[PDB]
């Protein structure tokens, strides 16, 4: 088949700069079989180009496609607002196959995260499941590092990390590692801690609760 | 301006299959094709196969060579989809394609243009469950505290802080599908250290397809 | 209703040589030929045999619809009555229909060069024939060597030439009105 690489997968530039997002194709496409779509989150996808430089009928001047053979590019001149989302490009010279994507973020100045752990409550210790809790506020960049240590040894696996979209409000990310645990298991150990290192943090915050206190 | 709407969400079980409706108005409905998409959830956009309103052929994709069913009516302006797995829970889309032309058969200078909302389809063999709330307090000039939303399904719940008043600060993660089988889900919100002994918050949680907790300052 | 797919046979993504034209039978649907007359993405756009205005409240039976590409100079010798290297080799004194010519660089012509006419016949084409050389005493075998040579020498088009050095894609509108019924009017 022919198969469309997109890079890079992320793609981070501030309100206000010029994008160039790439295609690339295994093959050489028709300069004619080739769309770009792009899908805000939550939504459906919408189309932007066809025939690899003529735009849908409504889509704005800023997005102008461009390329030919194996090599096409995508350039936003001037990104706005509700143009932070992820981008596709489908080509259907030989059967049809789209791309991986190419997701617009927000780029912003670094922002350190407020690290908070909350132990199981009495109520869920009950069930005889105890799942704790590491959370962080407000942090930019998206990269964050994420140990569970329960009597300093490192848990793998169990750990469930979920993360929040770009907030509309600052741009800014949240996360939430959730710690699955018996109650068995549970009442083996006494210090349960997450260590979180991030970018904006000179070292790396450690917020760690012993069982009982 | 045409749209397209399909069917509302169904969920099964890795058993039979499920089908999805999409009419359309504002456009001769035999005029042009119809495409479909599959889009897992975290995923980006898959392709599944390509119908003819005028002559009735079909171009399934490779992947789905035996087991997807397409036909659309003239009369109703409506296509359908049947794909006859929990690896395929997906959001299923509608649109209408210029890329194959309906008459004749021939690639065409065009994409995918006017999608439909996307029909949520969820198959897991689980069955649905209240959710389990529990509060997470905050202990020792910003505080923290939420709650945990664990073993419900299916997707979604809506969470909001002293009944919709609190709209700052509130953030809800995304579900994760716990290992187990079931939903997980969290949700948390920032106030100001001086206003936990002297407030109420309570977390509002709403499973659909099937409550109320005080969250107090723990104390131990 | 049922609209005719004039739509995708103009907006076709690739169409084919000129020496092997696709003619493409419409018929059974409804045209609305106001759409082709008020585009303005049309190069050239000419006919004789039909008023073009009031070409759409009329019906014939059946509707031919020839797709090739040409150069951009070329575009003279599909009209009716001309002599050409297309004309002659590759429409009637009595047509009654419209040619409908485009630029196509963007789309047949690429920048390593894509590349995809008949330079040579014993006995010029009549008309609506499609065909699909010894220059001397020398009976050659099947040889294309002295005196003999293909027939087919492929198309060049670049970006870097100019307006009438360039490919230009041709749909021709042959309305016929044979004694059937006809079924195609707005
Ligand atoms: C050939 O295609 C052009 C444009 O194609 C695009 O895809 C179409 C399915 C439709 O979604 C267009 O809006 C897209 O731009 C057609 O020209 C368009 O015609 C509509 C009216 O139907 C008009 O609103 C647009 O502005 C036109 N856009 C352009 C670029 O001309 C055209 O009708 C198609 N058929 C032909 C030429 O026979």
């Amino acid at each position: 088949e022919i198969v469309l690489t997109q890079s890079p997968g992320t793609l981070s530039l501030s309100p206000g700069e010029r994008a160039t997002l790439s295609c690339r194709a295994s093959q050489t496409v028709s300069s004619t079989s080739l769309a770009w779509y792009q899908q805000k989150p939550g939504q459906a996808p919408r189309l932007l180009i066809y025939g690899a430089s003529s735009r849908a009928t409504g889509i704005p001047d800023r997005f102008s496609g461009s390329g030919s053979g194996t090599d096409f590019t995508l350039t936003i001149s001037r990104l706005e607002p509700e143009d932070f989302a992820v981008y596709y490009c489908q080509q259907h010279d030989t059967s049809l196959t789209f791309g991986g994507g190419t997701k617009v973020e927000i780029k912003r100045t670094v922002a350190a995260p407020s690290v908070f752990i909350f132990p199981p409550s009495d109520e869920q210790l009950k069930s005889g499941t105890a799942s704790v809790v590491c959370l962080l506020n407000n942090f930019y960049p998206r990269e964050a590092k994420v140990q569970w240590k329960v009597d300093n040894a490192l848990q793998s696996g169990n750990s469930q990390e979920s993360v929040t979209e770009q907030d509309s409000k600052d741009s800014t990310y949240s996360l939430s590692s959730t710690l699955t645990l018996s109650k068995a298991d549970y009442e083996k150990h006494k210090v349960y801690a997450c260590e979180v290192t991030h970018q904006g943090l000179s070292s790396p915050v450690t917020k760690s609760f012993n069982r009982g206190e | 301006q045409v749209q397209l709407v399909q069917s509302g969400a169904e969920v099964k079980k890795p058993g039979a299959s499920v089908k999805v409706s999409c009419k359309a108005s504002g456009y001769p409905f035999t005029s042009y094709g119809i495409s479909w998409v599959r889009q897992a959830p975290g995923q980006g956009l898959e392709w599944m196969g390509w119908i003819s309103t005028y002559n009735g052929n079909t171009n399934y994709a490779q992947k789905f060579q035996g087991r997807v069913t397409m036909t659309t009516d003239t009369s109703t302006t409506t296509g359908y989809m049947e794909l006859r797995r929990s690896d395929d829970t997906a959001v299923y889309y509608c649109a209408r394609d210029y890329t194959r032309g309906a008459w004749f058969g021939e690639s065409l200078i065009g994409g995918f243009d006017n999608w439909g909302q996307g029909t949520l389809v969820t198959v897991s063999s689980a069955s649905t469950k209240g959710p389990s709330v529990f509060p997470l307090a905050p202990s020792s000039g910003t505080a923290a505290l939420g709650c945990l939303v664990k073993d419900y399904f299916p997707e979604p719940v809506t969470v909001s802080w002293n009944s919709g008043a609190l709209t700052s600060g509130v953030h809800t993660f995304p579900a994760v599908l716990q290992s187990s089988g079931l939903y997980s889900l969290s949700s948390v919100v920032t106030v100001p250290s001086s206003s936990l002994g002297t407030q109420t918050y309570i977390c509002n949680v709403n499973h659909k397809p099937s409550v109320d907790k005080r969250v107090e300052p723990k104390s131990c | 209703t049922n609209l005719c797919p004039f739509g995708e046979v103009f907006n076709a993504s690739k169409f084919a040589s000129v020496y092997a034209w696709n003619r493409k039978r419409i018929s059974n649907c409804v045209a609305d030929y106001s759409v082709l007359y008020n585009s303005t993405s049309f190069s050239t756009f000419k006919c004789y045999g039909v008023s073009p205005t009031k070409l759409n409240d009329l019906c014939f039976t059946n509707v031919y619809a020839d797709s090739f590409v040409v150069k951009g100079d070329e575009v003279r010798q599909i009209a009716p009555g001309q002599t050409g290297v297309i004309a002659d080799y590759n429409l009637p004194d009595d047509f009654t229909g419209c040619v409908i010519a485009w630029n196509s660089v963007k789309q047949d012509a690429l920048t390593g060069g894509n590349y995809g006419y008949r330079l040579f016949r014993k006995s010029k084409l009549k008309p609506f024939e499609r065909d699909i050389y010894q220059a001397g005493s020398t009976p050659c075998n099947g040889q294309v060597g002295l005196n003999c040579y293909y027939p087919l020498e492929r198309y060049g088009f670049h970006p870097t030439t100019g307006v009438n050095y360039q490919p230009f894609r041709v749909v021709v509108l042959s309305f016929e009105l044979l004694n059937g019924p006809a079924t195609v009017c707005g």
